[PDB]
């Protein structure tokens, strides 16, 4: 049943919190959630930001019931673009997201200058595939609204949740092509 | 008049001292409006605490049965405490319209 | 050594004794600061009304301890 | 008393609970409510989201005394736009909000797709009768802000909370007028 | 579903809330409950008092989701003594509960003059079926710690809840017994 | 109508928070106040304490709308012996309270003493008129149950909310009767 | 003294919690409160809001026994904008802010007709001087983020707390400058 | 005077064991400082639950009443062969100023 | 290290959730823990009750970043007196606690049973082996207060939490001295 | 500062928890304490039981304020009679109240071999400086009225609080003196 | 066979008016089933508060112990109480198939 | 053993119309190993309550002290209640070996 | 192995031992690092005090344990 | 008139002025009393700092009133 490997999830909380953003998960979850857990979930993150919903999110995970509802978390999970939490919770194995750390570690300590030297609508297609689609939308609209550096730090954010194992590389790729002066202090291998 | 009879509990609790010569085991034969269960746990009270601890509760009880200060008035004569069974009846008569 | 004579208004007055000062001793202190003659003064310390007689030392009245004064 | 319609007011908690914010009656009860209430109302919807709140304002509405109050919450439901609420509770008839339930649960399944396929801007003149005026600019600001994704999220959010008998129906045509891709997922009759 | 009964419950909310303590109870309840909640309701009476905790009981009560609740609800309701109301919820008649608010209000008003009137140790043999079990020794603890006033108080806080359909004639009748000066003030017919 | 002289009640709030308890008055209060914050107040008193429970019933009184309330809990302050708090606030003259902070004050200072040497059972009969009636037989109660010592403490808590003029004086008359070498330190004139 | 003080404190406590929201004074107010108990009061306004907290607030403030309590409190009040309410309390004459009562009655019952009507951002610069000036920043922010209406609302929640004596009055310039059709209803 | 009570009372305490002879209602008649109340109370309690039962309570209420000492000392001469006497006199004598 | 033991520490936070009352450990901890969130600790406790504040003193424990903070919980346990989850946890391995489940499902639904056939104060000495020596003072507390049944039903509650391995043994025990009538429901 | 002491007193806030019972001790705090939080030490004394309210106690304890504080506290432990945890407290050793625990450990665990054997009654004279003197009249009164078994587990709870360096030595020469058949279990 | 002895309480405690007779320090020592503990409690319980309050007390702590109704009608008849312990002997039968 | 001790009161107990001919007056003198204390005690609650009453206190009294059952057999056969004194006898030398 | 001493200023320093040492031990390299008499500590574990005489290992002190550290005054 | 000002090191003493008193005054008189030197000194009422040219008529500061005192670190 649903018990030995609940514990399994708990132990992993950290990634989970790390990587997801719970909102682009609720729509698949709507069947194994009660409406009002939904929308408290809906209202931290408005309040307190993603993080914080997903730990709220994780909360209630943990209280469901009625069998069949962590394939539906997994099912979602899948269908929303987080391959690679899946692909780590489905094997139990998260080494491919701990390697990620580092680099997001990184981008962290090095975050002011990417503000700076980002411009973000410039390397969006490329990083397309490491964000969540609708992350994507949320970016260049303030880049439109708030102005490109804005953009850069949400650009930002957005690169620390992703669960991609490559982005890293990914990113520098980008950067060598229009190459934007942060393209230097960007080094993977 | 149980209004008059209720003001008069008051009377005895500002001047309790001047009953300290009741004696409850002797009393409470002649004050029949006191209950097979009052009396039981009158006596009771009595037995562990003394006479004189008890008598606050004695009146306390009273004061709870109706027409009390009646049987208490004639109970007082009845244990030759006549003295104190006119004050009793003076206070009580004075209450009432 | 000092010792905190608080009436019971609330206003507190730091007085410098030592163990051995009477209570006679203290309540002339006492006339020093707040200019109240001693034989209208009534010390109380512990709940303890403090006799004339007697010394600091025999009541334990120690370093910050604290005094109450009446009329 | 005013007890014989608390009552009954009490037996249809469910239905006011999922269809109501009261946040867009409250400008209209204000006389009726203490002004602190009202404060604490805001804040339940704004912390635990709109349900919650309804679920709250509800505790609330039962405490009053003061007589026009029913009727005074009546009037408010109707001037809000809630009509059809206002229609269940003057006759004691909900049947219309319950075969909304189908529909309800319908688009709460397809949410996902409807957030990929939708733009609402296109199809929020149309629907302008089946909303709550402020949801509709509340639902617009969002669009500008976060993106088309995060509102077509909103829309959805708003469309659940509709009591407006033909809705589905409404939203169907909507959709029949532009070529969609979501169009044949929805389905009213 | 189970949503038929559940409705139905939600009707008559206040009898249940100012005729039941959840404390007597959720003894029998502990296998349908959260762990958690179950230590949330002995709270809020511990805080809030019984009324306020049986509110919390019945937000929890209409959460249940696996059958035979609304039995074991009824059952646990029989087995405390609650009866009267379980034989109310049966029948979906509270006609019996509802002649007793007129002695409920009486008994109210002459509130004080009982507690300086009454003892309770006296009375309390008569009534024992008025009361819950545990109500009983709840009271004698309080009059030997707290004075026989302070046990009249509660005598009279546990009459007001007390459900069984004659209590306020079985008081007179209780009260007839001894010569009282409470009982002239206490009418039945 | 309840506005102007509502001011005056809240300015001497911490004389009624001193010298109430809730208990004894709300049975007069019946009408006035909600069923429900009537047990969280008895509640307060229960968790924290009288003093607690008057702050908690000061914030519902001033929060009662229907009309009438006032004399309501004047009514009840008189009925319950608070008489001379209820003289005090009839004339909105508090002279004859505040004069009692100084012994008041005096009795917290000597307290230890008070504890020791006064054996309650004796001086209970002199001041029954300085406390509620209530009090004395939670007192007498105290002493056969937890000893002498015990008693006298709450003797003292009682002593302290009694808003009865001359109680200081009677204490003294109490103590030069029988006469426990406390006796010497409480002093009047 | 500091009882007197207490008491006449205490008798206005419904102008308080009816005017001043803590958070925004709780700044100058430093020197006197426990991290413990601004965290307290903060929580207050962000659970039951601003008028609860504002409750809260004055339990932590009579229960204060340090010095110079009193003094401190007012001396926030004035720098933190609540002036007038500062002005009243210390000369303990409520009568200024008690005259704006009727107005603030009027705008409740109007206050669907404003929710619609009126767009904020036209005016909040004008009445700018009504508000507190970090009022001004929540409501340009839920105009951002929930559109025109929400943020309208907001800006009858803070005129209602405003204390100063000319509010309706400027209110009445602010809705003259912009045609907004809600001008009269608005009668001084 | 009353400094040096409150300290003999506490030497009764620590030194209990010695006093176990004392018979209350031998020794009663010769303390006229404890209360009509007092006596009646103290009677009570020997009846019930005899004699040594009733001591810690004989000076538990002598304690209470002012110039109990100099009495309780003339008690244990008289209702004794005085080495008692002797000893808590001697003690009373230690803390006179 | 200190990532590995959080994991671990997350993992069987369902044991700790229905076993601890973390106003009996805080005590021993009084070098970790800010008075704010002692506080908020027993906040929770009194008001949603000790699983509540379980659960929210472990989200402070990981949320702590200083040194010797899992020693210094386990340490805690230890004194404390929640042994056997102190032994279950240093060695990871659950199953003595577990075992005990069977049990607490039994007291469950048997509970009623329970809160009337028992005589608390009869049996508490010898079962004090089994709880909190602090929370049998809670119990001969509400025995005083409130009658034999309303603390019947508190030294449930304290059974249920109790992590010690013997405890339904201990039960029989103290239940074959006392002859109580509810005896032989429990069966071991 | 005055920080030097709370911050030390806090760091043994567990044996003060264990040896006081706040309600001995609040007859000589009550100039010190606010009347409120008096009434509600008292309050979850009688709720929760002594130590649930030493808790409490504690943390009004360092909340306090004005000056003479702390020698306020000592000279309500010394009076009220709580002597050698007042002497512990002051020194800041508490070696003596630990050096018990041995005993402490062994009195509970013939607790019930206590109660059935010896009456309280007959030692209680003897315990007089084992005891705080409060504590002599509740048991006494516990014996009287609830029965003497109940008065026995009362005295237990009492001695095992105690803080006098030698009670168990006096204890040993207090059953010592009638012949007993508890006396051959207590041993030094 | 302790499903009838529940009954049997309650048709006690329904009826109770008809056992006011019974007196508690006298039926003790007649009730074996009742634990050191339990003669403890109640003897001192009818010390305090007497015995016709004690009554109740008496038979809720009973009623918890395994095969009281057959100890408590000869009990009842030890105590020559004989009418009364005919009439408990007969009720307890009756919910006996 | 000590502890047939033990069982031999839980004899008494379970059956005591046995014992109901003792006479706790008569029986003391021959009790040694009641202390002046247990003995002053059972004097005074025999002198209040009476005779047959104090006898549960008498047996209570004595199982508290080491050795009691052979001081009692002698006791009772010293009161020439022979009969019962080898019941008592069978009972005691029944539960050691 | 390790164990943390954290004195009341709310600073921690660690210091180098083994299960053999014994509290004198403990008391001597604290006023090795920071400078204080053995006579003014008192050294807490869990909240029971330390006796002088005995040793880590009694006391089931262990890796990475913590000492609470309170000053003469 | 009295005018309170607190350290930032929590302890709170008082000093004598007038409204007519300027703040360099206010800064001497600190000087005075817990001798600190008035360049280190800088003195807040209600979060506004004050300029060491103007009076405490300027500011509004009253009787009663409380500085805040920071110090040059």
């Amino acid at each position: 049943m649903t018990t030995e490997q609940r514990r399994s999830l708990q132990a992993f909380q950290d990634y989970i919190r790390k990587t997801l953003d719970p909102t682009y998960i609720l729509s698949y979850m709507a069947p194994w959630f009660r409406e009002e857990e939904v929308q408290y979930i809906q209202a931290e993150k408005n309040n307190k930001g993603p993080m914080a919903a997903a730990t709220l999110f994780l909360k209630f995970l943990l209280e469901l019931q009625e069998e069949g509802w962590f394939r539906g978390f997994l099912d979602a999970l899948d269908h929303a673009g987080y391959s690679g939490l899946y692909e780590a919770i489905e094997s139990w194995d998260f080494k491919k997201i701990e390697k990620l750390e580092e680099y997001r570690l990184l981008l962290k300590r090095l975050q002011p200058e990417f503000k700076t030297r980002i411009i973000p609508t410039d390397i969006i297609s490329d990083l397309s595939e490491c964000l969540i689609n609708q992350e994507c939308e949320e970016i260049l609209q303030i880049c439109s609204t708030k102005g490109m550096m804005a953009g850069a730090e949400k650009l930002v954010e957005c690169l620390l949740r992703s669960d991609k194992e490559n982005w890293p590389k990914t990113l520098k790729l980008a950067l060598e092509k229009e190459r934007n002066k942060f393209s230097e202090l960007w080094i993977v291998e | 008049m149980p209004f008059a009879e209720d003001k008069t509990y008051k009377y005895i609790c500002r001047n309790f001292s001047n009953f300290c010569n009741v004696k409850v085991v002797k009393i409470l034969p002649y004050l029949p409006c006191l209950t097979a269960r009052d009396q039981d746990r009158l006596r009771a009270t009595c037995t562990l605490s003394g006479n004189r601890d008890t008598l606050w509760h004695l009146f306390n009880t009273l004061q709870r049965r109706p027409g009390w200060v009646e049987y208490f008035i004639a109970a007082l004569r009845g244990c030759k405490l006549v003295d104190l069974a006119d004050e009793v009846a003076s206070v009580y008569q004075s209450y009432q319209p | 050594m000092q010792i905190f004579v608080k009436t019971l208004t609330g206003k507190t007055i730091t007085l410098e004794v030592e163990p051995s000062d009477t209570i006679e001793n203290v309540k002339a202190k006492i006339q020093d600061k707040e200019g109240i003659p001693p034989d209208q003064q009534r010390l109380i310390f512990a709940g303890k009304q403090l006799e004339d007689g007697r010394t600091l030392s025999d009541y334990n009245i120690q370093k910050e301890s604290t005094l109450h004064l009446v009329l």
